[PDB]
């Protein structure tokens, strides 16, 4: 459920004895924990949400020139005054322009003036701030068994039913219980702080488009500031790379606005991530965090159920994912009650030999109605597939053949572990989560080295580490001494493979 | 931006009467509401603060409650002194805006 | 009225699309393949500069990349 | 006792711009953020804007922006609010009132506020006109 | 929308001045100088790379500023 | 004589949008409106689940597109060597106290 | 409260065209398929055709294949249905209805439907004539 | 496509009879039916959805069942607002198609 066709989903499980299972939530991506116990359980971040945004100096790249000025002077009284300079609503600079005979001052030679206009300006760009705090994470999770196609279509009452809930995290109350009643109580504990390093990511909201940037890169911007201000005439700070002053070869300066830059930032923006609706309320997309699960309290809710002998049939050919999983709606009437179904697989039968991956554990029907849908999934191995549901000779076959074979899991299972390792970089570690030794030293090694990594190479460029993993193969290769040869095969095999991220 | 309904527009009553009058902004205002009543002429009379909150002074004959986006004001029992315009208006935010007004009427 | 940064130099790598990646892990190649496709010569002017330097057959085509990549942006 | 004063009630020409002053009474000057808020004769109350009377720190809504200016006079205790490019909306009458916890230069709303949020002292209201 | 071409990549060497020259002949510095005060480790990690090539006490100066000089804008 | 050769627009306006999706396997989408050039699409592959009509599910398909209106043209105009005119003003010394154009 | 409300009847040319409004109200415009459906005053209903609100998706009958256009007006919540070349049997009333799980962009049956299939506003219909 | 009967074609009873319609389709249209009535200038009446479902503000006075190709409608007990034409219509396959009618009328 909720997790099905949502590919860069993951199954973790938690060598039972001590539930510590800290997962890596993802909003972009489902996780679906499991265990012998503790009805099978998913969770998936819906939205990223930010309450208090702070107004920092706005920009603007849409200016207009009124009223010129010029205010020319004699290459010997001194240079230009112009007092329309005294204000600052007015842009100027002062120029050494030519003056000669015929021209008024009796002298000659170089003189000079002060061309000047006023700065009138629209099109601000809003780059409001963000804190770790008063930010919330809002998250929404389901368990297995029941509700017959999940399907977020009608969430709304899903949470106020058992096998969704919702739930709200803050880094002031990061724990949450999520309680299924007849479920269980779902223990959360999170870091709202080291998901998207923040405190240096700044809220730009510029033609009601709203993205979040490296609060570096804003400062650095070349543009006008409204520098921090509040109402009152917007006093613009630099004022000049907006405006260009350009005179003839020795006379006459005249002023250009380079009308609006609206695209230029689009193309200057490469980088960033958009955002949506922002009220005092700006949601955004995608963004991770470390999230402890406890299963504290999770009963089970039918273990004693019976298994009905109604005759089950199909309705939807159960396709499989990416995962290699497959996922059957199975309806049936002719029985009644909160039923327990059975559901395993084989490779013959007169054996039933229950083999293979068992995902929705103890599924449950709810009433007497007729055909009621129960959805579920299971993972068959490798080969030919007997995917077998009712109960015994009025039951309900299928083959399968998953088609992936063992050594091709591993496949699978690495590269999307590497794609963790790359994207989430520590947070990768503990994903798999016990308290293990060897867990703590990968996830502190990598603090440390990939902290070095970042500091060192910083925020290199797609091009940039493409072309420096280049020279370091080229290198790994000629120095002697294979120690720090090698160190630079290594070096220049991480960037290139940071080389093979998402983009692809 | 700070839309501010306060309903309703008018009443009158009898004296020793209770009245309430509602609130209810677009926004949410957790506790930063306020509530006047004033005099055609006058400055305003001591009532509210915070929309849960009796001022010094302040006769106990008014009350004022809500907790989210809508809040309720009560006169317990009407009395002569209490022909006036009610206002309720919010705190937050700083487009500072008030209610058009509750009025009275004595019978 | 230099809009300056370029913001990919602060990259959110984060698992939801960026702005505009679609064209931005392409727009740099298209920028040195146009500006050379309009500058050809050039090609050997680079060859020779390189040539002249490292001295070492591997680090000239390196000194090639550092002409042919100083070219196209800062001019 | 802490009361504010206002002056007296005025009228200008359209166009030009109205000083009207509020004097302070019975508290320290300088702890007490000056609100504005005008009313016209049948409409409801609506804040124009703030001032710091330490520092003269000033801000205000976009309904004013550019011909509101608000200063600080610290040695009797005042603040004078000038109206500019006067309009036939502007007749009206305009209250001044202290506010809150006026630690340094501002309105600092996100803190707390109420025990006399801005009512204390509304004074006696300044009654303006705009015609000729 | 990259407006790829900074036509100053085709500058008319003609009397009268050009467009925004003014700017111009200091947005680059102006660039390369606020990339690297917003990443400055950078600096000793192209000092540790180019350290690595050349070989030569005078060539690695060089790869100093090829490194220094793709950096900015090519990111 | 200047000859009006292309122009170019950079302030365009859209409306009327249109996404016309598809089925995992039913084609893929047509969107009859992609049908006019005023009219700019562009097509894309979209996912397509349960619970979303299609009672396959997997990598479905649809077009994007909406009109593409446009105003502030740019008039790039060509001129020739021909039919230009230069204009030129000389003078003389000695006479013509304060000449001075 | 959810309800359509259709255009005025109208009376057009043969082989005219003529376009009802249905603007909706109680709901998120965005979340209900459109149906149009016919019927003749002795006749029978018989479905014309639908609509999805968003992205402006349509389909219909071949009974009105080349004559059927169905827009979306997404500002006022409002669906637009023009019958094209206008024929005698046209002369009928004309009804538009809200509809199922309208999720992203179709008529989308094999997932399920009801619960106020398409009936809960069916606004008033639209009679047209058609003649001169 | 898809040919659905309706019948029959009128009734004619006194309040407070029960009435059935019957409809049965040439295929299979499991649970996908509804049911109407109209007056004549009317948008019709709330009657059924799913062939078997009450809806809100629907009086029980109406049921639907059926489950595989044919379906029964039932008035329990008849009343003046009961006069219109009742339709049976079809969801699936989407050539969706109506019932011609079974029309009503007091004594
Ligand atoms: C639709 O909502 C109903 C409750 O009204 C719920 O039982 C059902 O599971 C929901 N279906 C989907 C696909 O969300």
């Amino acid at each position: 459920i909720r997790c099905i066709g949502v590919s860069n989903r993951d199954f973790v499980e938690g060598m039972s004895g001590g539930t510590w299972v800290d997962v890596v939530l993802e909003h972009g991506g489902c996780v679906t924990v499991m265990a012998q116990d503790k009805p099978t359980v998913d969770i998936e971040l819906v939205t990223t949400t930010v309450s208090n945004m702070a107004e920092v100096r706005s920009y603007c790249y849409e200016a207009s020139i009124s009223d010129m000025a010029s205010d020319s002077r004699c290459p010997t009284q001194g240079e230009a005054y112009l007092d329309k300079q005294s204000d600052t609503q007015y842009v100027c600079k002062r120029t050494l322009v030519d003056r000669g005979w015929g021209n008024g001052c009796g002298l000659f030679g170089k003189g000079s003036l002060v061309t000047c206009a006023k700065f009138a300006c629209s099109k601000k760009m809003t780059g409001k701030s963000i804190q770790p705090e008063n930010l919330e994470y809002r998250i929404m999770l389901s368990v297995h068994g029941s509700q017959h196609s999940g399907m977020i279509v009608n969430d709304t009452g899903h949470e106020t039913d058992e096998n969704r809930a919702k739930v709200e995290i803050t880094p002031n109350s990061p724990r949450a219980e999520a309680t299924l009643g007849g479920f269980g109580s779902l223990g959360l504990d999170c870091e709202p702080r080291t998901g998207l390093d923040f405190s240096d990511l700044y809220y730009l909201t510029m033609n009601n488009k709203h993205w979040l940037v490296h609060k570096e890169w804003f400062h650095d911007i070349p543009l006008p500031w409204h520098a921090g201000a509040d109402t009152g005439t917007p006093h613009w700070n630099n004022k000049e790379a907006l405006v260009e002053f350009k005179d003839a070869h020795a006379k006459r300066q005249t002023v250009v606005v380079l009308g609006s830059q609206e695209g230029a930032v689009h193309t200057a923006l490469a980088g960033a991530l958009e955002a949506e609706m922002d009220g005092a309320k700006g949601r955004l997309s995608s963004g991770h965090l470390k999230c402890r699960l406890k299963m504290d309290k999770l009963r089970l809710k039918g273990v004693s159920y019976s298994l009905c002998t109604a005759a089950f049939t199909f309705t939807k050919i159960p396709a499989e994912t990416l995962h290699g999983t497959v996922t059957v709606e199975v309806q049936y009437a002719g029985t009644d009650g909160p039923c327990k179904v059975p559901a395993q697989m084989a490779v013959d039968m007169q054996t039933l030999t229950p083999v293979g991956r068992l995902i929705t554990a103890n599924p449950v029907i709810t009433e007497s109605t007729e055909n009621s849908k129960m959805m579920l999934e299971l993972d068959p191995p490798f080969g030919d597939s007997y995917i077998v549901i009712g109960v015994g000779e009025k039951k309900i076959t299928h083959h399968w053949h998953r088609s992936g074979s063992t050594i091709g899991k591993a496949f699978e299972a690495t590269v999307r572990g590497a794609k963790r390792m790359a994207v989430l970089g520590d947070t990768a570690w503990d994903f798999g989560s016990v308290g293990g030794a060897l867990n703590s030293l990968g996830k502190g090694i990598h603090q440390i080295f990939g902290a070095a990594f970042k500091s060192l190479f910083g925020g290199m460029s797609w091009f940039s580490q493409i072309l420096i993993g280049t020279l370091l193969m080229w290198l790994g290769l000629n120095t002697k001494n294979g120690s720090i040869s090698l160190m630079c095969l290594a070096l220049g095999g991480v960037l290139i493979f940071l080389s093979t991220a998402v983009s692809a | 931006d700070i839309q501010l309904t306060q309903s309703p527009s008018s009443l009158s009553a009898s004296v020793g009467d209770r009245v309430t009058f509602t609130c209810q902004a677009s926004q949410d205002i957790r506790k930063y509401l306020n509530w006047y009543q004033q005099k055609p002429g006058k400055a305003p009379k001591l009532l509210i603060y915070d929309a849960s909150n009796l001022k010094t002074g302040v006769p106990s004959r008014f009350s004022g409650s809500g907790s989210g986006t809508d809040f309720t004001f009560t006169i317990s029992s009407l009395q002569p002194e209490d022909v006036a315009t009610y206002y309720c208006q919010q705190f937050d935010d700083l487009p500072i805006t008030f209610g058009q007004g509750t009025r009275l009427q004595i019978k | 009225a230099v809009t300056l940064p370029s913001h990919s130099t602060r990259k959110l790598q984060t698992r939801s699309q960026t702005w505009l990646e679609s064209r931005e892990y392409t727009k740099h190649l298209i920028r040195v393949e146009n500006w050379i496709f309009r500058n050809p010569g050039f090609a050997l002017a680079a060859a020779a500069i390189a040539w002249l330097l490292g001295s070492s057959t591997s680090q000239k085509v390196i000194y090639l990349v550092m002409i042919l990549l100083i070219a196209p942006a800062y001019s | 006792e802490v009361q504010l004063v206002q002056s007296g009630p005025d009228v200008e020409k359209p166009g030009a711009s109205v000083k009207v002053s509020c004097k302070a009474s019975g508290y320290t000057f300088t702890s007490n953020y000056i609100h504005w808020v005008r009313q016209a004769p049948g409409q409801g109350l609506e804040w124009m804007g703030v001032i710091n009377p330490r520092g003269g720190s000033t801000a205000s809504a976009q309904k004013f922006q550019g011909r509101i200016t608000m200063t600080r006079d610290t040695s009797t205790s005042t603040v004078y609010m000038e109206l500019s490019s006067l309009r036939s909306d502007d007749t009206a009458v305009y209250y001044c009132a202290r506010g809150g916890r006026a630690l340094f230069y501002d309105s600092y709303t996100t803190p707390r506020d109420g025990g006399s949020w801005w009512f204390d002292p509304w004074g006696q209201g300044s009654l303006v006109t705009v015609s000729s």
